[PDB]
């Protein structure tokens, strides 16, 4: 069971499938959140060339939460869900930002490139299926010296096509 | 190093 989004920022789409069936809590976690429009007007605030770029933080959101949350009820982190067929492996992996085990809220990062060294440290929860070369010119973007962008591109919206829960 | 963290940001 799958579920499908696509989320609609300043400066390009990204179309995306999330992994329900293999890390449920994350995936639902994530929709809860879009339910509620929590990503809206959030940026992506580090961005590192051939690394990953990380987005979801609610203190950053350049505008309802001004803390960061899971999408439960209570808003407490979650625990972490790892599957040996889920890896950082390519361009495009979607994954949790965390401080350590079982400390998941609503940062996510998108890969560029392999980084398996994440691999059981991170929440892989989707992939990107449509909207690779607009992660490509995300790639490019240029960065203060805390990797933050310049121009952020900011989520206008996140339209889900499918929540199987 | 080449982290995703969430206020300490790592080596």
């Amino acid at each position: 069971k799958k579920g499908y989004l696509r989320i609609v920022t300043t400066q390009g789409s990204l179309n995306i499938e999330l992994h329900a069936d293999m890390a449920p809590r994350a995936c639902d976690s994530f929709l809860r959140l879009c339910a509620v429009k929590y990503f809206d007007d959030t940026i992506f605030h580090r961005c590192i060339r051939n690394f990953m770029i990380q987005g979801g933080r609610a203190e950053l959101r350049q505008p309802q939460s001004p803390r960061s949350i899971s999408g439960f009820p209570g808003g407490a982190p979650f625990e972490d869900e790892f599957d040996n067929r889920l890896v950082h492996q390519g361009i495009g992996v979607l994954s949790m930002a965390n401080d350590g085990k079982h400390s998941n809220l609503s940062e996510f990062f998108i890969t560029f490139k392999s980084c398996e060294h994440l691999n059981n440290k991170h929440t892989i929860f989707g992939r990107v299926v449509g909207g690779l070369d607009v992660l490509r010119q995300w790639e490019k973007l240029e960065t203060d010296k805390k990797d933050k962008p310049l121009k952020p591109p900011k989520v206008e919206e996140i339209i889900v096509f499918k929540n199987p829960f | 190093x080449l982290l995703v963290t969430a206020g300490l940001v790592l080596a």
